[PDB]
DNA sequence: GGCTTTCGTCAACCCTTTGCTTATCTTCCCT
DNA sequence: AGCAATTTAAATAGGGAAGATAAGCAAAGGGTTGACGAAAGCC
RNA sequence: CUUAAAGAGUCAACCCUUUGCUUAUCUUCCCUAUUUAAAUGUUAGCAGCCGCAUAGGCUG
């Protein structure tokens, strides 16, 4: 930690050339933190989306003019082509940035859908997300352990496509090492 | 510490503890109202900061003054905390690891004797001593150590690094912290596909991988919501213990996650501390 | 005397009116004794010139308390007239002298 | 990866409870081993191990005496004696409430295998003792040890029967160590030249002394190795722990 | 030639007076 | 036709008496639960 | 195919009687419950008289 891992990340997707991304992370605050880590070093949000599904009222006081922080839910981005065969042109905001983002700096429960649902089409949006986008799960040890099996899952369904993963903990143990390795490459 | 009423035990002890330090006690767990929460969260993120030293001007350092921060896993995971030092109390390894990584984290300078104080057992040994480690552990009813002291199951003094994490050990699970935690992470997260495993086949087919293998799979979590200063369910307002809180937020709309079990009594939501068993 | 009462101090009240004890009446019948050693306030007559209130007893470690008394008189030691009359009135008050 | 059958509260009553000569009470861990190779016969499924635990169980009888059966006169002719009560052999009886957990493995559907055993479970007799009633059997499968632990608290509540140890012989220990003696097996003495009076005339037969290993009773949920409490026929014609002994 | 009934044959104690174990419970997290 | 306000503190202490006794009877039963060996009619 | 296989414990009852737990007790001292304030919400749905009306209108 400290040594600006989440950078690493983007400049280890960007030596392969334009960079299209999820960067699944747990928590709010820890997006947030990548989000602000990634617009004030190079990244606008004409390709970057920071995705918190549950709009949450923790706003900035003080002084808004003098903030220069609170990376917020805008995204000018570009629509993406596959809107047109979701329903109703996709929905609203949410899963425009969802599906059409190059960049989406997201919490990971919009993405570990992709492995498939109980009811309903909430599949295919992360689905149809990960087909085309690379995985960047950041500090995995802190979920659980059915939460790092469906992780690896949805790592296997990535590699699916040929996307590529990057996975981000110091403290892994080979055990996860391993079984998202086995995961990657089946 | 690990959970909640752990937290205020061990704060309204510290509070009532009479010394000649002058502890100022902070709360620092995941049961509070939107308000509240949020401010502890960036306050704690401008005090701990000690890349520079413009914390001296959000705590009172002319006068000799312990801080002290009692918190839960929510310290140990995503924080940019430094603290000077740390008093564990033992879950899993992992928690060992990361909160050494919240002390002198932003800081270079090497400790002379000590900066970790790992407790001699879990609280819930009191409690269940056939079972302690399994609240923020990976000890549970499958994997049971055969002993709970930390001087069997632990090093006296260790360097806590992720070199114990990282190595890997899977002989001699039932009375050392770290091959136990290695024996679990290969035994459910296995190449094999079983039905809630990770190599899956044949069962993407059917529903079994979404029901048996629950992301996020939590307590049933009911939400006692706070409007406006008046709470919604039973949750009765109290008052702190006033001896040594250093920093305490109101609130006043926001939303608390209760889990069924403690739906049953009164949460007892306070102002300095959120929920406890009272 | 009360213990868990939620209340500092109660009063005696026989069915509401305002009374007090009849031992607190029955000690100032047998506040007569100023037969003692450093006799200057009549005591209550006690087995031992006890009371409470000043922490002493007035006929305890000095060889004039009822006990040994009676035990001379019953032998045959003549008792003088006000240590006679101190054993007579702790008979009248009453109370277990056997041990 | 591992799949049991558990059938939960199964009263069964005049239980042969002379487990030996020396033992008088509980069944011992060979008569559940025989009862889950019964199975293994009739049914089908061929079970490895058996981990039972006892409910409820009273030997009838006082506390230092066994109430004796009142014989029939049934041996061919002793007639004219049988207006006379028929003379006693010692068979203790008893009553007891089990709790039945098969390792078995299967590959078809549970409802079939819960038939099965329940068919089985019917037409069954736990130790010499009429099975009066008994919970439907339910399938619990042991992926892993958490889920061999699950199997395990699912047999709640019960004592289960763990492994101890001979250290030097039988009534020493059960003084000394205070753990209860039983049949973990026989001892072959003598090849039968005679099979005219047995079951079988070409199945071999054997006199047996029975040996015995020195057990205690833990709850299932404070047994911490499922492996501790099932058992299994070993090949030294004796029965024994997955989990060998208890410590 | 067994075979089944009934009658005769051979014995002799030092006892003690409940526990065995003791039940399958919430931290993170975001939706 | 619902609205009923907030904090703050709830007493320190001294005592809970010893001396006596706590029955003596008489009962508490046995009745069946025997297998080999040996005469001795009997198919 | 489980020390497998198998087995009726039956019966009967008089616990009696007797009794002295008495004795004497000082609870007691102490003291600030203090300070506020719109009841608003139309706050009333009436009295006659024009009429067959308990339909509908008028009068203040």
């Amino acid at each position: 930690t400290g040594k600006g891992k989440t950078l690493a990340n983007l400049k280890l997707l960007q030596h392969f050339g334009n960079v299209r991304c999820s960067f699944g992370l747990g928590m709010v605050s820890l997006t947030k933190q990548t989000a602000k880590q990634f617009l004030d070093m190079g990244v606008d949000y004409n390709s970057a989306a920071m995705v918190t599904g549950f709009s949450k009222s923790r706003f900035n006081l003080g002084s808004e003019s003098l903030d220069q922080d609170e990376v917020s839910v805008e995204y000018w981005g570009q629509t993406s082509s596959l809107s047109k065969v979701f329903p109703n042109n996709n929905a609203g905001f949410k899963n425009k940035k969802l599906l059409s983002a190059p960049i989406l700096v997201t919490t990971t429960d919009h993405l570990v859908k992709a492995s498939g649902v109980k009811k309903g089409n909430k599949q295919m949006l992360p689905y149809v997300r990960c087909m085309h986008s690379d995985l960047v799960l950041d500090e995995i040890d802190d979920y659980g352990i059915e939460d790092m099996v469906v992780l690896a899952r949805l790592v296997y369904l990535t590699a699916c496509y040929g996307n590529k993963v990057i996975i981000s903990s110091a403290t892994i143990t080979p055990a996860i090492s391993n079984i998202f390795y086995e995961a990657y490459s089946s | 510490t690990t959970t909640i009423k752990d937290c205020v035990a061990v704060t309204q002890e510290l509070q009532n503890w009479e010394t000649d330090l002058s502890i100022k006690i902070l709360c620092y767990h995941s049961r509070f109202v939107g308000d509240t929460k949020a401010q502890m969260e960036e306050y704690l993120s401008k005090v701990l900061n000690r890349k520079g030293d413009e914390y001296k001007k959000f705590v009172d350092t002319t006068t000799p003054t312990a801080y002290i921060v009692v918190a839960t896993p929510v310290v140990e995971v995503g924080r940019d905390f430094d603290f000077d030092w740390a008093i564990i109390e033992p879950s899993s390894e992992r928690s060992i690891v990361q909160c050494a990584g919240r002390v002198l984290r932003h800081r270079s300078s090497t400790p002379t004797t000590h900066n970790i104080h790992i407790l001699k057992y879990p609280f819930k040994f009191y409690r269940n001593s056939n079972i302690c480690y399994d609240v923020a552990g990976y000890e549970s009813k499958g994997y049971k150590l055969k002993s709970k002291n930390m001087l069997d199951i632990y090093k006296k003094e260790s360097i806590v690094n992720s070199v114990n994490r990282l190595q890997g050990d899977a002989a001699f699970y039932t009375k050392s912290l770290t091959a136990l935690e290695h024996k679990v992470l290969l035994d459910k997260l296995t190449t094999d596909i079983a039905d809630t495993n990770v190599f899956v086949g044949g069962w993407q087919l059917t529903a079994n991988p979404h029901e048996y293998c629950k992301w996020r799979r939590g307590t049933k979590n009911e939400d006692l919501v706070l409007t406006d200063g008046k709470w919604s369910g039973n949750v009765t307002t109290t008052k702190p213990i006033q001896s040594k809180i250093w920093r305490k937020w109101q609130g006043e709309n926001g939303s608390i996650t209760v889990p069924e079990y403690l739906l049953d009594k009164t949460i007892c939501y306070n102002d300095f501390y959120g929920g406890y068993e009272n | 005397f009360v213990e868990n009462s939620k209340l500092s101090k109660q009063l005696f009240d026989l069915n509401g009116q305002a009374a007090m004890h009849d031992q607190k009446i029955g000690n100032a019948i047998r506040t007569i004794d100023t037969w003692y050693e450093d006799a200057t306030t009549p005591i209550a007559v006690e087995p031992y010139g006890s009371v409470v209130r000043n922490g002493v007893a007035y006929r305890a470690g000095n060889k004039t308390d009822l006990f040994t008394l009676m035990d001379g008189a019953v032998n045959g030691k003549s008792l003088t007239e006000e240590d006679q009359m101190f054993v007579t009135a702790n008979l009248i008050r009453g109370g277990v002298f056997g041990g | 990866m591992r799949k049991f059958i558990i059938v939960k509260n199964v009263k069964v009553d005049g239980i042969n409870a002379k487990s030996s000569d020396i033992t008088v009470g509980m069944p011992p861990a060979t008569t559940f081993c025989g009862l889950g190779e019964t199975m293994s016969i009739k049914t089908g499924i061929v079970v490895k191990a058996v981990s039972y635990g006892s409910v409820k169980f009273e030997v009838r009888g006082s506390r230092f005496n066994t109430s004796v059966t009142k014989f029939a006169w049934q041996d061919r002719g002793n007639g004219g004696k049988a207006n006379n009560n028929s003379p006693i052999q010692p068979k203790p009886l008893a009553d007891g409430v089990f709790t039945l957990c098969f390792e078995v493995e299967w590959e078809d559907c549970a409802e079939v295998l819960v038939d099965k055993v329940t068919n089985f479970i019917n037409t069954a007799r736990i130790a010499g003792g009429t099975i009066a009633s008994f919970n439907k059997p339910f399938v619990k499968v042991a992926k892993d040890a958490e889920e061999l632990a699950s199997v395990k608290n699912a047999m709640m509540p019960c004592y289960v029967v763990v492994d101890c140890g001979v250290e030097v012989n039988i009534f020493e220990d059960a003084v000394n160590r205070k753990l209860q003696p039983m049949v973990n097996g026989y001892k072959k003495l003598e090849k039968i030249v005679d099979n005219k009076h047995m079951r079988d005339k070409f199945t071999p037969a054997y006199l047996a002394t029975p040996t015995y290993t020195m057990i205690g009773y833990k709850m299932v949920s404070n047994v911490d190795n499922f492996d501790q409490a099932l058992w299994q026929y070993g090949e030294n014609t004796k029965v024994k722990t997955i989990g060998g002994i208890y410590n």
